[PDB]
């Protein structure tokens, strides 16, 4: 029998639910969504990391002008300064006076090391959402099935035939352009590789930062060196990557709606408690705890003996009952702000079974069900 | 493997006005949050005339592969320092702060010693960077680099450095509401979001006993206390 | 009389490949706002083979327990320190914080130093926290040490120790009102109260030529103007 | 379970009470003051003898 229940995405908190099937009392169903991963397809746009500015020695042409030739360095910038150095002595040595001409060249590369202090710029196109759905059916055993939240791959697993109809909200860690550092993940726009931003993120761009043959813009401004030294001095705009890492006021990591650990796999939202998850659980008729077999539930009452106010499972209550035929009845609360710890209760002829519950109310009012029979539990803490 | 030959290089200050040194540091990586240093020297360490050794270096100074013992050419801060690994053209050493490294020969009246002021770099590895190793707390992942060579530059790695810890967010449970009395002894970044239906998008830098109250829906919340990656509590009285 | 003598010891922090050092320290008290520091050393001044002198030391310098006059065994913070008195087991020198006391050998081109860290708590306990002793101006609460021997340790004391200052406020009494024309060249904690019955509980740190008017009861007022303990003025009308 | 009661210093009647708690039958409480020592801190002003 295929039975469709909806578990609120409570990560780590098992959701008690009842499997109703005609003229058969409920089946113990506890569903815990262990993990939801929104994983989108990532096309890597570029690496950015702590750059190192590299100053090569400048080309001085004695007795004539120096022309700049473009070089494939990432923020290669040159400027030609004429008449920099007199003939001989200080500066360049030359026969000619102010015919000395300097090309002052410099560039940025990625540092010696970058693989732990780098961000990755990704264009992101549409993904898949996986859900690790732990479905227990019949009695406590905590079976679990990876199942696509998408229609692509329903779990045809032996741990019930599971279809996960799409989660009501499945958090999107992506927009179109996302930068991931994974210590601070940002939905963050940038121009596609080959075009960067100067002194803002994309300060260094690559697609595998290795030093040289990367593309950068960082607003490198060579300065003219006063005579008596031959070298290339420069000013530059601040590092955009370093500024970007510190732009944590609450990254994508902290704005996640129902809380998700936005993570660098390349960009995915881990451990979301987002939405509520449609769960189609095939509970076979063979796993029923039905009234029409050994269960029969009559005369049900809930007494709460003590409780800790709105606690993890600090509620202690006892459900006293009568059975015409002893069985095992599933203890449950269809709430998502309250769950019963156990999902089974030994229904007996005149028994009492003390069950532990959780509620989100100071005075815990949760609807407790054994089998097909329902009671309300209240206060008395 | 290493095979980039030893060389000499000008170092800003040696002797009095001496600057014609070998063994001179060109570049430094300080990716470590520990007091270890990755050094790029003109001179090649970890190679003598015999090829690859673990306690010999080579330099020019009128030579091209002439070697000495790593104790003859001794690293120092203002006291000796012993290197740990050689990766050719790069040295990696323990020198007390890892923020001042002086590689020098204090042999005879001509005293060439190069010093480069090295650095310790702290960068996110949790959701925040963290301070230098202390007595307090326990080791966590840090930015770092390899501390043994391949048989030329050492490669970045995440290794473990002692984090400054202090009391983590002392949670005080209340009716589906969590005030977090946090008591740093050191600059810690407090990041939150709820893991209930709500969210608590709050980065704040904290130091010393403070409170930061957050809402919850009875369905958990995350507090990251920077230097760690997310820590999560879920539907207690959360 | 001292019951212990110097010995070689593993240093808490010394240069790597020199940590097998001579000359070491046990404990230091620097809880004082005094410029002087009380040292319990194992590289002892105030101990020769004959015991307590005022200008002699003993050490095991990688040699044996023997003495010479102060020369090779130097106290330092990280810069020189001049001893004041030596008392056998305990040494007294000025090395102001007392959280870092460094016993080091300063001969030859090399710089050998063992440094010992200490478990000092130096906190406010005065009416203000202030600079260590110079020579100038009026004192403030400290917790100095005795500056002569009794041969075993130097005793703990609370007194008042020197502080810098600048010309004291130009007071003007007038009708129930007292203006303090101030000329700090140095940060002063200004605490006030009237001494009649008016509370005026007013702390402020001041620096630079400014004026601060205060109410008076007409029955005096205290203004403490930092780097002095309470100063009080009175009159029939103030 | 905390139950806060006040017992008369009477050994004639030792003060009997019941502790109620929901879903339970009460608890025996009988309280007897066996001994009382009123002890204050004393600062000696003077001897006379």
């Amino acid at each position: 029998y295929e039975h469709t229940a909806v578990m609120p995405n409570k990560v780590g908190i098992p959701y008690k639910a009842l499997v109703e099937r005609p003229g058969y009392a409920p089946v113990h169903l506890q569903i815990q969504l262990v993990n939801t991963r929104i994983i989108p397809s990532t096309n890597l746009e570029y690496i950015t990391c702590k750059y190192k500015t590299k100053v090569p020695s400048p080309v001085v042409k004695c007795c004539g002008a120096t022309q700049c030739t473009s070089k494939p360095h990432p923020d290669y910038q040159c400027q030609v300064f004429t008449g920099v150095y007199p003939f001989m002595w200080g500066g360049a040595y030359c026969f000619c006076d102010t015919e000395n001409t300097q090309m002052s060249e410099a560039y940025v590369e990625r540092s010696e090391e970058c693989s732990i202090d780098h961000a990755k710029a990704y264009k992101v196109h549409t993904g898949t959402v996986q859900a690790m759905v732990n479905i227990t059916y019949g009695s406590v055993s905590w079976r679990s099935a990876d199942v696509y939240v998408n229609g692509e791959t329903p779990a045809k697993i032996g741990d019930a035939k599971l279809i996960i109809g799409p989660l009501s909200s499945a958090w999107s860690p992506f927009d179109n352009k996302v930068v991931v550092y994974g210590h601070e993940v940002y939905n963050y726009d940038f121009p596609e590789y080959g075009t960067g931003k100067a002194g803002s993120f994309g300060d260094l761009q690559s697609r595998t930062s290795t030093s040289n043959d990367l593309y950068a813009n960082t607003n490198l401004k060579l300065q003219r060196p006063q005579a008596g030294i031959v070298h290339t001095p420069f000013t530059q705009a601040p590092s955009g990557f370093e500024r970007w890492k510190r732009d944590k006021g609450a990254p994508l990591n902290d704005v996640a709606p129902f809380g998700c650990s936005i993570a660098l796999e390349p960009l995915r939202a881990e451990n979301c408690a987002v939405g509520s998850i449609p769960i189609s659980i095939d509970i076979p008729d063979a796993a029923f705890t039905r009234i029409s077999e050994t269960p029969t539930v009559s005369d049900l009452e809930c007494k709460i003996t003590e409780c800790t106010y709105a606690s993890d499972f600090g509620g202690i209550a006892t459900v006293a009952y009568k059975s015409s035929k002893a069985g095992n009845c599933p203890i449950h609360s269809p709430s998502g702000v309250a769950v019963i710890k156990e999902n089974d209760v030994t229904l007996a002829e005149s028994g009492s079974f003390t069950f532990h519950f959780s509620t989100a109310n100071i005075h815990p009012a949760f609807k407790l069900q054994v089998c097909t029979s329902a009671v309300t539990c209240k206060g008395d803490c | 493997y290493k095979l980039a030959r030893p060389y000499i290089a000008d170092c800003p200050n040696c002797g009095h006005s001496r600057c014609d040194s070998p063994i001179a540091i060109e570049e430094v990586r300080g990716d470590a949050h520990a007091g270890v240093i990755r050094i790029q020297t003109s001179a090649m360490f970890g190679l003598k005339t015999d090829g690859v050794d673990l306690a010999y270096m080579s330099f020019m100074n009128g030579k091209t592969q002439k070697s000495i013992k790593i104790d003859n050419l001794h690293v120092r801060t203002s006291a000796p320092c012993s290197l740990v690994s050689h990766h050719g053209y790069y040295i990696l050493a323990q020198c007390p702060p890892g923020d001042t490294v002086t590689v020098g020969f204090h042999d005879g009246p001509n005293r060439h010693t190069c010093t480069v002021a090295h650095k310790v770099e702290f960068r996110p590895v949790g959701r925040e960077k963290y301070r230098h190793p202390p007595e307090h707390g326990v080791e966590l992942p840090c930015n770092r680099y390899t501390h043994k060579r391949a048989d030329v530059p050492f490669v970045p790695v995440k290794a473990k450095c002692i984090a400054t810890l202090a009391p983590e967010p002392l949670v005080e449970h209340k009716h589906r509401t969590l005030i977090l009395h946090l008591h740093p002894d050191h600059p810690t970044l407090l990041t939150t979001r709820s893991l209930g239906s709500d969210a608590n998008p709050t980065r704040q830098w904290i130091e010393r006993p403070t409170t930061v109250n957050f809402t919850v829906t009875g369905e958990g919340l995350e507090y990251t206390w920077g230097n760690h990656p997310p820590k999560r509590v879920w539907a207690q009285e959360s």
